[PDB]
């Protein structure tokens, strides 16, 4: 049908044909109770979406300060750094709006099709019909994601596998400066400059 | 109805005939390689429970083949009668006397060099080092109890539970009921003795010094 | 079908009916019996026939060619201890990742034959092989020979690949044990052999 | 301690106490001794998953007195040497 | 049909399965209805097992809870301090609290007076309490038929065991989880006793070399 994780076998039953990124990769089963599959959806967009993110803010700062344009500190070492507010404070605001966001998110998750209003203004409303892509002129001011089903799955299919991938490479970031003691796009210039004696065996 | 037959506080799972001895170890409630986790996907449609010690762990698919089945289950339980008696006389020798002052050894996998080089083999503290005078008699001994049991099969005698007069002398198998989890007690235990067996060989394989003094080291300390 | 045996006066194994390449009804243990295992059986045989012909060329034309030619390796056994472009406990490790895809389509097609004959990046370079074990396409058979349609010249082929893998793994065995007790290599001891058949053996150590 | 004389001697006395209580060389619950000393069997009403009979009130008669026996050799074998 | 522990013929009469921790094991015949008397009777057993068991759950949570509290770090560590040094015993050890132990335990005695009568009025003349004023909430501490079980708007505010089936399987989970509890405070004092450590320290010691720091080797004491 499709091409999976593995040339030769048979997909699970519940990963049938449907969600963007579908290959039948369930060798554990973690979404086979009915009912978890929806859960573990936006569970993964979410995770991909904030790690697309948090790869920008890991590699693009090092990337354009180590050549030299910005001279950001390193992302394992901004968390120290003193800013106009405090960490704490900083720590405390992000967690109330994120609160907000968080919450109006699993209610749109539990109920969907109940958060579609502005609460301030009942007249703006926020266009989107499948839970984990709403749209509007704040999540879609460009209305890119909206039309044909066949162009929906390519455009989520591309979103996935970038936020797979960068899920994976802020991975490597925190345990591979964690071990190495040096920032990720270091390593990088460092592995292509002697590649054959710069490996994660030779770093114990 | 024989010779310690009727001697029924022995049988491991009966106070009373609200048993039959043979209700677990057989049919289809009975214990699994996994516990209350077996949910069938890995206990075939070939192991029914008809045999002793039948847990329904085919992994690998070996006894598919019924015939093979019992090519295998003979096999298992040769391997298991042998491990059994290797084990106890792996251990015996050094529950008996200890250390390698004289020509004895007290450790079973140093006791084979013994002959070979400097004494011969002196029980408990038949001599020389002639190699080729034991390996006959054993090769021959063995070739004809080999050749024997492979054959000679009285009338109609299960070629591995002949149960006569010379294999059953004390009629432990009179009742079939007791027959039938006796089997279930030799393949378990036999199966006990064959890892023991391969924990011998690995650990001296390994650490190189008696199991017992490895049990000593493990648990005092 | 009677045919030539490797102890003349026997009844082949049932199992056994000299269909496969190089079968001479040689199971006196009974492992192959079961035909799934007999099948996985004749798959590790090829394998391990392939890699022993490979380990035998590579352990003794060299060293054919040092006590004489010109590639003087002073010997296989220490070959491994020595230094090269990379070190060895990462060449290791880029053996394994390098062999993890070609096994892993070599596994799938032994349990799903045919699934893992199609070029995963241009989806036109087929393999055109219906037989396990043999591949062909153009990285396996580049020079035409592999197929012969239906005869059983192809047969006879497959026999000879048998027999020369059978004949590479024995030698290669030979020259593990013969090295690790001999403390020589295995070239000199054949040409010290040569010189005293009688006294040169496996009892005057 | 393990491999110590006091430790094989309690041992062996507690073993073999239960041994003879569980095999009927012994009085027990279920193993009443009449003034002949020949054992008869009676109903407890204790029920046990032993199949020979050996009940809980059995396994600590029987290893209390061979802990009282063990105590005694083993005082016994220190007294005299 | 159900598990059976050390039964005999004479328990497996009047234990036949509706109590929920209900295994048979009564060796001396304690809830034997042929003698029921005062408090050996099979009326107020079950309800002092449940009891002693609720409270042993409170202990063996509780005597425990302060010390884990300060080894994962978020306590004061002058309150992350053995059970017995708390000022339940003073002798051992004694802690200062905002009032002294004899004038806490007056307070105590007050409070678990008006709780523990009233329970037990509850349990003699079944919906006493709901009938005389008290603070106007008497209708909340009403109780139900089975004295153990109130479930009340206040005893039972989440409100669990709406089906009868749930219900029993909690009430067996609740009787399984207190005898343990009592078990284990029972540990707790003979440890206390034969350690002088709290019962975190003796399994963490335990964890730490299991073979050396045991029964055997630490009835020295010290
Ligand atoms: C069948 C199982 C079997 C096993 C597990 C061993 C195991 C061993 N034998 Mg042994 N033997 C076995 C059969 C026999 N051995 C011998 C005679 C010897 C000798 C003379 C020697 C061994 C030695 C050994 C050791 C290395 C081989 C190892 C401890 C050697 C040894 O003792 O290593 C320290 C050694 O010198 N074995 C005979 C002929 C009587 C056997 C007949 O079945
Ligand atoms: C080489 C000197 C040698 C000497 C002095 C002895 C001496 C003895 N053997 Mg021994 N044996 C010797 C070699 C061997 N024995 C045996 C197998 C036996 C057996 C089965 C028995 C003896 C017995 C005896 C005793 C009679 C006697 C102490 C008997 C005791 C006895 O039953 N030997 C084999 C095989 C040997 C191979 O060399
Ligand atoms: C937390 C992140 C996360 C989550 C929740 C999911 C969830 C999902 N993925 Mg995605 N995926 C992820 C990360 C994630 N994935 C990453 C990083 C990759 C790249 C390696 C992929 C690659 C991938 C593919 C290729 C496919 C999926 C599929 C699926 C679905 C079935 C598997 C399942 O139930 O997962 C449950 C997962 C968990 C409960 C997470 C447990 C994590 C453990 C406890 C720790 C892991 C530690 C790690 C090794 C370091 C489900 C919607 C399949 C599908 O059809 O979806 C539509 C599918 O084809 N995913
Ligand atoms: C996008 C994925 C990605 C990429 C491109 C890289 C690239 C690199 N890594 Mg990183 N790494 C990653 C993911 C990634 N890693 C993850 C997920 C982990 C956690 C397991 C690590 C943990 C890690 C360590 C601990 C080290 C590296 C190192 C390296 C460098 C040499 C490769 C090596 O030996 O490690 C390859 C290691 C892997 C686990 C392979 C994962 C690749 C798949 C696709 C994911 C190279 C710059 C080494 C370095 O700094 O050398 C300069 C080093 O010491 N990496
Ligand atoms: C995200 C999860 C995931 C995981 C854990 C794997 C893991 C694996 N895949 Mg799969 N695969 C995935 C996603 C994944 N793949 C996706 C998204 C695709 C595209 C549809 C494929 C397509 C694919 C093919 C076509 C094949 C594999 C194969 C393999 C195996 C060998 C790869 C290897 O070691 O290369 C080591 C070398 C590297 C450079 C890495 C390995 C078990 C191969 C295999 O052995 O199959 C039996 C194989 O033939 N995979
Ligand atoms: C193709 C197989 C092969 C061949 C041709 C040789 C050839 C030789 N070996 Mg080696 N050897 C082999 C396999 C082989 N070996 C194997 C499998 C082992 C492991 C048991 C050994 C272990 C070994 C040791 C330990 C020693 C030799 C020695 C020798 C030499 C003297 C002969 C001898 O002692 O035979 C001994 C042979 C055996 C013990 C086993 C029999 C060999 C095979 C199984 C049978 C023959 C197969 C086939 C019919 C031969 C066709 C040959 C054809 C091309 C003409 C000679 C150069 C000795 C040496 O270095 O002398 C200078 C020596 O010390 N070999
Ligand atoms: C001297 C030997 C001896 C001793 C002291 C005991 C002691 C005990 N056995 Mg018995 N038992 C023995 C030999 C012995 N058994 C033998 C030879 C068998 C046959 C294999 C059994 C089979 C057996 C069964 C099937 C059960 C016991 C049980 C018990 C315990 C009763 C509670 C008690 C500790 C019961 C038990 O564990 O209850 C807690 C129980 O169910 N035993
Ligand atoms: C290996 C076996 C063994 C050995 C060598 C001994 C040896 C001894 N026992 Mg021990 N004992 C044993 C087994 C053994 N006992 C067993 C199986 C039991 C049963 C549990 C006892 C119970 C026992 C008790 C209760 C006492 C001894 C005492 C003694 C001592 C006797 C001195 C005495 O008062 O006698 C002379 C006694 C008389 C002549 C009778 C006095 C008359 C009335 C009773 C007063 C002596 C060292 C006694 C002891 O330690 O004293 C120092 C003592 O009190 N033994
Ligand atoms: C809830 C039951 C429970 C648990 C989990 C433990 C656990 C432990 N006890 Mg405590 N203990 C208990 C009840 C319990 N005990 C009771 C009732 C008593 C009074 C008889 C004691 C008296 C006691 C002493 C005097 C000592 C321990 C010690 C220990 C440690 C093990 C080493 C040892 O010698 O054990 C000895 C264990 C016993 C003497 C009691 C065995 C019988 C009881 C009923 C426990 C049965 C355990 C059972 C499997 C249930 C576990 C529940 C759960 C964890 C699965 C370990 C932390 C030792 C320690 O602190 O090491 C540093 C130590 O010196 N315990
Ligand atoms: C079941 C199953 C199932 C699924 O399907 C899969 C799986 C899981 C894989 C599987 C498993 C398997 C196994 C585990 C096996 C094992 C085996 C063994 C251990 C054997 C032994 C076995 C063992 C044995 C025989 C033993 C023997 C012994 C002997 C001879 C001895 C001898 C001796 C001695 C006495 C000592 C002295 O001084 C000397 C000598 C001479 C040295």
């Amino acid at each position: 049908d499709r091409p999976l994780w593995l040339p030769g076998s048979e997909a699970p039953k519940w990963l049938d044909g449907s969600l963007p990124g579908d290959y039948g990769f369930d060798p554990l089963d973690l979404a086979a109770e009915p009912g978890r599959l929806n859960w573990m959806v936006q569970a993964e967009l979410v995770h991909c979406r904030w790690a697309m993110l948090g790869a920008a803010g890991i590699f693009i700062p090092e990337l354009l300060t180590k050549i030299g344009i910005l001279n950001t500190p390193s992302w394992y070492k901004a968390g120290d750094a003193t800013y106009f507010a405090d960490q704490g404070t900083l720590f405390i605001v992000e967690l109330l709006l994120m609160a907000w966001a968080e919450s109006r998110r699993w209610a749109d998750i539990a109920r969907p099709g109940s958060v579609n209003t502005d609460p301030i203004f009942p007249n703006n409303k926020l266009t989107g019909t499948d839970v984990g892509y709403p749209g509007g002129l704040w999540f879609d001011p460009l209305g890119w994601g909206s039309g044909s089903e066949d162009k929906l799955k390519e455009i989520r299919t591309k979103e996935v596998k970038n936020g797979r991938l960068a899920m994976l490479a802020v991975l490597g970031a925190f345990v591979q400066a964690n071990v190495t003691h040096v920032g990720p796009i270091d390593n990088l210039f460092a592995h292509l400059a002697d590649p054959y004696h710069t490996t994660i065996l030779q770093s114990l | 109805m024989t010779g310690i037959a009727e001697w029924y506080k022995v049988y491991g799972k009966s106070v009373a005939p609200d048993q039959d001895a043979r209700a677990p170890y057989y049919g289809p409630n009975r214990p699994l390689w996994k516990g209350p986790f077996t949910k069938p996907k890995d206990v075939p449609e070939y192991l029914k429970g008809e045999y002793p010690g039948d847990y329904g762990c085919d992994i690998f698919k070996l006894a598919r083949l019924p015939a093979n089945y019992a090519r295998l289950r003979t096999q298992e339980l040769m391997n298991g009668r042998w491990a059994m008696l290797g084990i106890t006389g792996c251990l015996t020798p050094e529950l008996i006397n200890s250390n390698s002052t004289p020509g004895f050894e007290p450790v079973w996998f140093n006791t084979g060099a013994q002959i070979f080089s400097d004494a011969g083999i002196d029980y408990l503290g038949i001599n020389a080092h002639s190699l080729f005078a034991v390996i006959v008699v054993q090769a021959l001994l063995m070739g004809l109890a080999e050749y024997a049991r492979i054959k000679f099969v009285p009338e109609g005698a299960d070629p591995f539970y002949p149960g006569g007069k010379t294999f059953d002398p004390l009629g432990f198998s009179s009742d079939p009921e007791i027959l039938a989890e006796l089997k279930v007690k030799e393949i378990k235990n036999g199966r006990l003795a064959m890892m023991a067996m391969a924990g011998l060989f690995a650990q001296g394989a390994v650490t190189g010094v008696s199991p017992l003094q490895n049990l000593h080291d493990w648990l005092h300390l | 079908n009677d045919r030539p045996l490797w102890f003349p006066g026997s009844q082949p194994p049932e199992w056994l009916d000299g269909s496969l390449p190089g079968d001479f009804g040689f199971d006196p243990l009974g492992l192959g019996s079961d035909p799934e295992l007999l099948k996985w059986f004749v798959q590790a045989e090829l394998v391990h026939c392939r890699w022993a012909m490979l380990g035998a060329a590579g352990i003794f034309i060299p060293e054919a060619l040092t006590k004489a030619g010109i590639l003087n390796t002073p010997s296989w056994t220490v070959a491994g201890d020595q230094q090269y472009f990379t070190d060895a406990t990462t060449l290791f490790v880029i053996e394994i990742i390098l062999f993890a895809w070609a096994e892993g389509r070599r596994w799938a097609d032994i349990i799903n034959p045919g699934c893992v004959n199609v070029d995963p990046v241009f989806p036109n370079n087929k393999l055109t092989g219906t037989d396990v074990g043999y591949p062909g396409g153009l990285w396996f058979d580049p020079l035409g020979w592999g197929q012969t349609g239906d005869a059983a010249k192809l047969k006879d082929l497959r026999t000879r690949e048998i027999k020369n893998g059978r004949l590479a793994m024995l030698a290669v065995l030979g020259a593990v044990v013969q090295a690790n007790y001999t403390h020589t290599g295995p070239i000199d001891n054949l040409l010290a052999h040569l010189a005293d058949p009688g006294h040169n053996t496996i009892f005057a150590l | 301690y393990i491999g110590s004389s006091t430790n094989l001697i309690m041992v062996a006395s507690t073993t073999l106490m239960l041994f003879a209580g569980r095999f009927g060389l012994a009085p027990s619950a279920n193993r009443k001794s009449t003034a002949g000393l020949k054992l008869v069997d009676r109903d407890s009403g204790l029920q046990t998953g032993d199949p020979a009979g050996f009940t809980a009130t059995d396994t600590l008669a029987c290893g209390a007195l061979g802990h009282v026996i063990g105590v005694g050799i083993v005082l016994g074998l220190k007294a005299t040497a | 049909k159900r598990s059976l522990i050390f039964a005999s013929k004479q328990s497996l009469s009047y234990l036949d399965g509706t109590l929920p921790g209900d295994y048979g094991f009564d060796p001396l015949g304690l809830m034997d209805p042929e003698g029921a008397g005062g408090f050996i009777d099979p009326q107020w057993l079950p309800y002092a097992e449940i009891i002693n068991g609720r409270f042993a759950m409170l202990g063996a949570a509780g005597a425990i809870a302060p010390e884990v509290l300060g080894r994962i770090g978020l306590i004061p560590q002058e309150t992350a301090i053995p059970w017995f040094q708390s000022g339940v015993i003073p002798p051992v050890g004694n802690y200062s609290y905002w009032a002294d132990p004899y004038t806490l335990f007056v307070l105590e005695m007050a409070l678990m007076g008006f709780a523990e009568h009233r329970r037990a009025q509850d349990y003699y003349k079944p919906g006493s309490m709901g009938k005389q004023y008290f603070l106007g909430l008497e209708k909340f501490l009403g109780g139900s038929g089975n004295p153990a079980y109130p479930g009340g708007p206040i005893f039972n505010f989440l409100g669990f065991g709406k089906n009868e089936k749930e219900l029993q399987e909690l009430k067996v989970k609740e009787v399984k989880n207190g005898r343990l509890a009592m078990m284990a405070v029972l540990g707790y004092f003979t440890q206390a006793i034969f350690t002088g450590v709290g019962p975190f320290q003796n399994l963490l010691d335990h964890l730490a070399d299991p073979v050396h720091n045991n029964v055997l080797t630490n009835l020295k004491i010290h």
